[PDB]
């Protein structure tokens, strides 16, 4: 729209629609995060758009690479996204940034994050989609039917002699 | 006592390095000014 | 196989103290190759020179083991081959050695089946032990407050009047009791009166069996000999060493008798060659000689070199260049007092000054 | 078609790793700072360096690999490059030399490593963390992607254990995060021993650290030209992916077996000494290098080079002319006490001492806020050091915390912090601190004894390091869940475990008491 | 070798005019084959030890 | 061959940053600047200023960039004359290098005239005679050691000791306030510091690009080859020199670090085949200071007011390159490492310290017996330290503990948070001026302030400050006692 400068007061480019067009044509979404950083090498600052369409790609994408990666989560790796995308970009979240994140909470059954999440969009945004409250709740009864409600190697007793500390 | 015992070992030890230092540089100007090349003279004339 | 070297006959072109300017005119050998001095000359003993530096195409600069006296200009000197070689096998046992590797011990020749290099390559990172293990010396003070590290290096600092001749004795019947591991001692600038003592002790306490099997090599290039010498006994030993290690596979204890004045006599024949002196006046090579000799020492995957070496502080100053460099290779230390002795208590050790580096769960159980 | 090669000359003279060539008379001539290949053999050939080009032609080179076998009159061919290394992604993993030659271990984008740092108009201020594991170092001595801090300790203080650790615990975050962010790592071993070399190549293999980290070595039997070399081609491995919008943690173990090295090949071409025998542009040397570590500019696509140079100091003098230097050019110092380690108190971070000079503006605000008053607490318990304030109690349960010998994950360490500070940690003796924390961190006391209340916190949630960093405990969100699983921990603890603890008296009770807190000291 | 080096020869533009000269020379350290050396521009075609 | 503009040689010999270059038609005048024509699959060019002759066709010369790929008979030409540097107002809002090109990336200078980096001092008749006091803001340098208006002005310090805050301060308590001039040297230090400078102007708009601006940076770091580093001042001072002359106006010119331009003359002179002298510096050194330090002056026309920071490397002042340049400074600040670590900042030592103006008849008769009674207590107190180390304080006289006690409230009150520290000190900064000072000091010596605690006057500003820090902890004694009644 209006010409954007950097820390020394040089512009950059705006076109961010390319690159946006290319986000959305990538299968695993660790390629979504090399558009990123071809962005920023070729001085186009990723905008409120593109980071919505990268979240997206993070939650539409099947994994993050071909072959699996040990410890991988696309809870974690939206997360990161958004606070890059706060605390180093100074660009605010919006609704639809957040939503992706509880979708994905909802999506991979992660119940006890889309609590947090619920109370993250009613404080910030306009409230939550009751569909997903809806869902997310649903995930936390079958988990407390089926007796999955916490990490059951916690709930085992022990006492001082008997952890094993490792 | 351990404060005075650490500047006496780093003072015999920069005494030794500055003063081999010291006698290095002069044999460096009487071999460096041994002035050399191919002199020319009339040789003949002698 | 042979080098194309052997046999190459040269002429000596300067000589300035121990060190003598060999020409060679089909090109000079080899840095580190050996040759010897065929001419006649009328002296008491052979002389040998180990090239150390290149001063043309067809100029070599060495450094004579022996005193360089009654040498001539134009002398003949013939390549050997090779860098020095020094006998190795299960014949050097129980007998006392020199740079040469020449039995200097009068009894009989050695009837070797093989020689090595005195200048070998240290083990590549892939040759490295999978995990460090723990060498039980039978000792309950240092098995248990400073365990020793199979392939790694111990500083034995103390000096006279603490019992670190028995101590060394003792460690070498042990290995060889337990781990069944042969010992390699290595007086480096030893007084020669001390390496008598040695001898006649190792012989009393069966550690040299002349009439039996011995379980310790001697290697002495004492104070009297030119630094040429006491810079490459070392080396010597540790080759012998190597090859128990290698070939045996064995746990082998490698003692020098000071690791102080190889750094000393490595610093005199660098002084020689008219390299400028470092800080403190050591030679600018200092980290590497210690380096090329240290990394020898370490526990491969067919066996191990476990070295105990004693250290000397000069001037008592713990930050001296030598020691201070010594120390960044050490694996352990063992101190040992004199009070501790005049209590009563042998060995004499005081737990409290000692340290070790495999004194944590992950190595130690 | 013929593969033909460019012969300048031929070797006349080996000092040791210095060397000189004379030019064979009419032939093409050979350039500055460029790379000569001898034909040790019709087939090998050995690297070195153009340093000197002289009024007759003969050139002098520093000898770099297989100086053994090289001799007077042998064949010099030129190759009319600078040095160029093998960089990129199929580096990783591997362990190379300065040359770049593979390193066999026991079971094509080419970098200039002669490359000028970024200029004024190309960085920007450090922004980003990076997160070292260690509470202290964390807290006290924050540091930036893009920053370089110095290590300086005495001998066997820990100073590689703390930065190879710093290697070690971006894995996980690697693991989680989006591949752009993660932090690739090069280790330059500078003169260490082979043997650490390979304990420290298996350390990282066990952590699956090999896929985001490359080791440079140059073993102390190496001659000096290659020690001169590799943290130069270490950094040029980092330059790669700072200059593709990506960051990297170079690490340098360590700069002052360099500056000896250099020292080495100065003294064998009779330079004129420096202070402590050192030549006069050893400050240079390490200005070259550290100068490539930057935060580059987002015009230039924000990438990053970390350095950590390590350097050795005597009896703790920190006035010696190489300490100093480094202290001149670095961003902040991490000062590793030899009594504090000897104590028992490691890694023995001086904090008294350490500083960071450019990383505050780094550190997330999680961290920044549980830190200054960290800051605080600790400041005045190192002046009042019976009577025991609560300065005191907080100051000594933050000193015991403290101690670690793995890296911590940030939401361990960060909740651990805040439940020290406020006073959570009140009633917990000083010994029982480290058990208290194993208990917090990877059991669950409320879960244990049926008293669980919150619905997300957790600390089995390990998802909720990233809420925490980037909403601040101190939150209305995840504030009032954090102190009520806080509270019931320690009511837990100290009706259950320390009461027990209280009542040993048995002699093999209490050698298993002992025991237990060993482990625990050990894990977290 | 002759093949070689008028080889090399013809690829020099700045020896046109340059008739080509052989001059054997014994490299003791080759064993098998030979190298070629003409205005800088160095061909080996040979081996060593094994 | 009085003009020697296009003169063609050819490199001879290349020892590393010191290339020799053979002219078959006479080496051209010293000084002059050559440029290597011949491209070599360079990515810069190649500038070699001659700084000796060999002989009437040979010429050594330092090269201002890397000195990689290049080969002998490489054709060089002069440029006709000595380096020259943009010189004007243009250059104002601008970052240069020592070879007088922008490095800012925003366009053309447009200068008028360039005027070579090399010139002559000005002489005794042009020398002025002017002293007034530059109040800094700070407390210790403001009382003990006044700066004076167009004088050189010394930093000494270690590594880390807190030479780059001090300029950082003096640099927004003055130059930004300043309506003369101002250019920043940058010898020998961190590019980063050079960043943060250029943002940080910006912001207070000292650098407006779209206005007009007031600062010239000129700056050559520590990656610069030596030869940069070694003329990077001399292409700074050029410019100040023009608007002092040809314009009348003050400027502030902040050099950091001078040490860094005596290291690099040496580094080459071990290269140019000099024979050294202690320690190992050229034998130069006192001759390339006093040429540089010379022109650093305020004249008849226009006044110079120099600060430079100085390193001294293993913490010895009595190095050649710092102990030479004492000689040749107005105001002298030394900094210790012990004083930094017992927390006092800024950690002068005020016994090593002097200055030029503290004489009744420039400064007032009150500031200057103040500042004498001052160090007169801080040099009994550091006597009596030597007692109070051995045996203790309760070994010493009656008067003795009350010079004591006097002198510890002093340190702590010498020191100072300020207001680029916020992040160190964690404090907001303290802008004292000089008549609280003086006041504030004379009362602390009277012993009006006898029954203040000692902590209240560590980093604070005036008196006042340290009687609302006194009443702080005071009332913050009452939760300790208030809360131990209520435990009690
Ligand atoms: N945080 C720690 N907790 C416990 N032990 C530690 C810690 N850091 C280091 N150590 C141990 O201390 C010893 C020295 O560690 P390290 O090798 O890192 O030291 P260094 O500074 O590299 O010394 P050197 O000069 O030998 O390289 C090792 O046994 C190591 O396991
Ligand atoms: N006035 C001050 N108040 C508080 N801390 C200070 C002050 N001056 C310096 N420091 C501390 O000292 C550190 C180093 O300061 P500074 O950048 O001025 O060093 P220096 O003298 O320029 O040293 P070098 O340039 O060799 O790095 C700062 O990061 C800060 O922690
Ligand atoms: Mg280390
Ligand atoms: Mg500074």
């Amino acid at each position: 729209a209006a010409k954007k400068y950097d820390l020394f007061g040089y512009e950059v480019d705006t076109n961010t629609a390319p690159w946006i067009e290319k986000i959305k044509k990538c299968k695993y979404y660790d390629e979504a995060g090399e558009v990123l950083v071809n962005m920023n090498v070729s001085n186009c600052p990723p905008d409120i758009a593109t980071y919505n369409a990268t979240l997206q790609c993070i939650y539409q994408s099947p994994s993050k690479q071909s072959t699996p990666v040990d410890n991988e989560s696309k809870f974690c790796a939206m997360m990161d996204l958004l606070e890059e995308m706060q605390h180093r970009n100074r660009l605010k979240p919006n609704e639809e940034s957040w939503t992706w994140v509880m979708k994905e909470c909802v999506k991979s059954g992660q119940f006890r994050l889309g609590y947090c999440i619920q109370q993250v969009m009613e404080t910030e945004c306009k409230g939550c989609p009751a569909d997903l409250v809806k869902a997310n709740e649903a995930n936390a009864q079958k988990a407390k039917t089926e007796g999955k409600e916490h990490p059951g190697h916690l709930s085992q007793q022990a006492g001082l002699f008997d952890v094993k500390v490792e | 006592q351990q404060r005075t015992s650490s500047l006496y070992n780093k003072t015999r030890q920069f005494g030794i390095t500055a003063a081999l230092i010291e006698i290095l540089s002069a044999m460096s100007s009487l071999e460096g000014n041994a002035m050399k090349g191919v002199r020319r003279n009339k040789f003949w004339e002698g | 196989p042979v080098a194309d070297h052997k046999g190459r006959v040269g002429h000596v072109s300067q000589v300035i103290g121990a060190v003598v300017d060999v020409h060679f005119a089909d090109g000079v050998p080899p840095v580190l190759t050996a040759l010897d001095v065929v001419d006649k000359l009328g002296r008491d003993e052979p002389l040998t020179l180990e090239i150390v530096q290149h001063l043309d195409a067809h100029t070599g600069r060495c450094i004579a083991m022996q005193t360089t006296d009654l040498l001539k200009l134009k002398a003949k000197v013939v390549s050997t081959g090779g860098n020095i070689s020094v006998p190795v096998g299960r014949e050097t046992l129980g007998r006392i050695f020199n740079v040469l590797g020449d039995a200097i011990d009068q009894r009989g020749p050695v009837g070797e089946k093989l020689r090595m290099p005195i200048h070998a390559v240290a083990p590549k990172l892939a040759d490295q032990a999978a995990e460090d293990a723990v060498l039980t010396t039978g000792i309950k003070v240092i098995d248990l407050i400073l365990p020793y590290c199979k392939g790694g290096k111990i500083g034995l600092f103390g000096g006279a009047g603490v019992g670190k001749t028995v101590i060394i004795m003792e460690l070498i019947n042990n290995v060889a009791k337990g781990h069944g591991g042969f010992s390699v001692f290595a007086g480096v600038g030893e007084r020669t009166r001390e390496g008598t003592d040695l001898y006649l002790e190792m012989m009393q306490s069966k550690v040299i069996d002349l009439k039996g099997e011995s379980k310790c090599v001697l290697v002495y290039g004492q104070m009297n000999e030119p630094p040429g010498a006491r810079a490459r006994v070392a080396q010597s030993a540790l080759t012998m060493a190597e090859y128990f290690r290698d070939v045996e596979g064995q746990d082998v204890l490698l003692f020098i008798d000071n690791i102080f004045r190889f750094t000393q006599a490595n610093s005199e024949v660098s002084a020689l060659l008219g390299r400028i002196p470092a800080a403190v006046g050591y030679q600018p090579t200092l980290a590497e000689d210690l380096g090329q000799l240290q990394e020898r020492i370490t526990s491969t995957t067919k066996g191990s070199i476990t070295s105990v070496q004693a250290v000397y502080v000069p001037a008592d100053d713990i930050t001296d260049p030598a020691p201070a460099t010594t120390f960044s290779h050490l694996d352990a230390t063992t101190v040992l007092d004199r009070a501790v002795a005049e209590s009563g208590i042998y060995p004499a050790v005081n737990p409290l000054e000692c340290a070790s580096r495999i004194m944590d769960p992950d190595v130690i159980s | 078609f013929f593969k033909t090669t460019e012969m300048i000359g031929y070797v006349h003279s080996i000092d040791g790793t210095i060397a000189t060539l004379i030019p064979a008379p009419g032939n093409p001539g050979v350039a500055y700072n460029t790379i000569i290949q001898i034909q040790v053999s019709p087939t090998t050939f050995a690297a070195g360096l153009v340093f000197n080009l002289e009024k007759d032609g003969r050139i002098g080179i520093i000898l770099m690999d297989n100086i053994t076998e090289v001799q007077s009159g042998q064949k010099v061919m030129a190759t009319g490059q600078l040095l160029h290394i093998p960089v990129g992604a199929g580096v990783l993993g591997k362990v190379v030399n300065p040359l770049g030659h593979e390193v066999p271990v026991g079971l094509s984008t080419l970098g200039k490593v002669d490359t000028g740092a970024p200029n004024i108009v190309s960085r920007s201020p450090v922004n980003y963390n990076l997160l070292t594991g260690f509470k202290a170092v964390d807290t006290m001595i924050p540091i930036g992607r893009g920053q370089r801090e110095l290590i300086v300790g005495d001998r066997q203080t820990g100073k590689t254990s703390i930065a190879v650790s710093t290697i070690i615990n971006q894995v996980r975050i690697n693991q989680q995060i989006l591949s752009k962010n993660a932090v690739i790592s090069i280790y330059v071993s500078i003169g260490q021993r082979c043997s650490n070399v390979a304990r420290i190549h298996r350390l990282l293999q066990s952590y699956g650290a090999l896929r985001y980290t490359t080791v440079m070595a140059a073993t102390a039997a190496e001659p000096a030209g290659l020690q001169y070399l590799a943290p130069y081609a270490g950094v040029t491995m980092g330059e790669y992916f700072m200059n593709r919008g990506r960051h990297c943690l170079c690490v340098y173990d360590d700069l002052s077996k360099q500056a000896v090295a250099y020292r080495q090949i100065s003294l064998l071409l009779r330079r004129p000494p420096g202070r402590e025998a050192y030549p006069g542009d050893v400050f240079y040397l390490h200005s070259r290098l550290l100068e490539r570590a930057a935060m580059l500019s987002p015009g230039k696509g924000g990438g990053s080079v970390t350095a950590l140079p390590i350097v050795e100091t005597l009896s703790n003098d920190v006035t010696a002319y190489i300490v100093t230097n480094v202290i001149s050019i670095t961003d902040g110092q991490i000062y590793l006490d030899t009594k504090l380690f000897t104590g028992g108190q490691r890694p023995a971070v001086n904090i008294g001492l350490s500083v960071s000079r450019v990383g505050s503006s780094a550190q997330n605000a999680a961290m920044k806020g549980v830190a200054g008053k960290l800051k605080g607490i600790l400041a005045e318990y190192r002046k009042l050091a019976q009577v025991q304030t609560i300065p005191m109690i907080r100051g000594a349960r933050f000193v015991a915390l403290f101690n670690q010998k793995q890296p911590s994950y940030f939401m361990n360490a960060i909740v651990s912090l805040y439940a020290c500070l406020n006073g959570y940690l009140d009633d917990v003796k000083v010994q029982y601190v480290k058990f208290y924390e194993y208990l917090l961190v990877h059991r669950d006391l409320g879960i244990m004894y049926g008293t669980a209340k919150n619905k997300f916190f957790y600390m089995y949630v390990q998802e909720l390091n990233y809420l925490i960093r980037f909403f601040t405990l101190n939150s209305p969100i995840l504030h009032g869940e954090l102190e009520e699983m806080l509270k019931q921990h320690t009511h837990l603890f100290l009706q259950h475990y320390q009461s027990k603890m209280n009542a040993i008296k048995s002699e093999k009770d209490v050698k298993a008491l002992k025991n237990l807190l060993y482990s625990c000291k050990r894990a977290v | 070798a002759r093949r070689v080096a008028e080889e090399l020869h013809k690829g020099l533009k700045e020896l046109a005019d340059y008739t080509l000269v052989l001059k054997t020379v014994v490299d003791r350290t080759i064993v098998k084959g030979f190298a070629v050396e003409l205005a800088g521009q160095y061909v080996n075609k040979a081996e060593g030890q094994q | 061959v009085a003009d020697h503009k296009g003169r063609v040689g050819h490199v001879s010999q290349v020892i590393g940053a010191v290339v020799d270059v053979h002219f078959a038609d006479g080496v051209p005048p010293v000084l002059t600047a050559l440029d290597v024509v011949d491209k070599l699959g360079r990515d810069e060019p190649l500038t070699l200023e001659i700084v000796q002759h060999l002989d009437a066709h040979t010429g050594r010369c330092i090269a201002m960039q890397t000195t990689d790929l290049l080969k002998l008979k490489a054709k060089v030409v002069s440029t006709g004359g000595n380096i020259s540097v943009p010189v004007g107002r243009e250059t104002l809002g601008r970052i240069f290098n020592v070879l007088g090109d922008a490095i800012d990336q925003r366009g053309p200078v447009g200068e008028k005239l360039r005027m070579p980096i090399h010139a002559v001092a000005p002489k005794l008749a042009d020398q002025a005679a002017e002293d007034a006091v530059l109040t800094t803001g700070i407390k210790v340098i403001d009382l003990i050691l006044p700066y004076c208006k167009g004088g050189k002005i010394g930093l000494f310090g270690g590594a880390g000791v807190g030479k780059t805050v001090i300029i950082m301060e003096l640099i927004n308590n003055v130059a930004k306030g300043h309506g003369g001039f101002s250019v920043f040297a940058g010898v020998g230090e961190r590019t980063r510091e050079g960043t943060d400078l250029y943002l940080e102007m910006m912001q207070s708009k000292v650098i407006d690009l779209k206005g007009e601006s007031k600062c010239v940076l000129v700056y050559g770091q520590m990656n610069e080859p030596p030869g940069a580093r070694a003329r990077v001042a001399q292409s700074a001072l050029t410019m100040a020199e023009y608007f002092r002359d040809v314009e009348g106006q003050d400027v502030l010119l902040f050099i950091d670090n001078i040490f860094r331009f005596t290291q690099a003359n040496s580094e080459v002179s071990a290269l140019l085949g000099r024979i050294p002298a202690a320690v190992g510096y050229q034998p130069t050194l006192a001759e390339d200071l006093g040429q540089l330090q010379e022109r650093i002056t305020s004249t008849t026309k226009g006044s110079i007011t120099s600060v430079q920071a100085v390193y001294v490397p293993a913490d010895d002042i009595t190095d050649p390159a710092p102990a030479t340049t004492f000689s040749h400074l107005d105001a002298t600040t030394v900094l210790d490492r012990a004083v930094a670590e017992s927390g006092i900042y800024p950690a002068v030592n005020p016994l090593e310290c002097a200055s030029r103006i503290m004489d009744p008849d420039v400064i007032s008769v009150d500031h200057y017996n103040v500042a004498q009674d001052v160090v007169q207590m801080l040099t009994k107190y550091r006597e009596l330290q030597d007692i109070i180390a051995v045996l203790g304080i309760d070994e010493l006289s009656e008067e003795d503990k009350l010079i004591v006690d006097r002198a510890r409230k002093l340190v702590k009150f010498l020191s100072q948070p300020f207001q680029v520290a916020e992040v160190f000190t964690g404090m907001t900064g303290h802008y004292v001026q000089l008549d609280d000072t003086i006041d504030s000091f004379s009362g602390l010596l009277m012993g009006t302030y006898d029954q203040v605690p000692e902590m209240a006057f560590y980093m604070v500003g005036g008196i006042n400050s340290v009687l609302e820090k006194a009443k702080k902890m005071a009332e913050e004694a009452a939760e300790l006692e208030k809360m131990r009644r209520a435990r009690v």
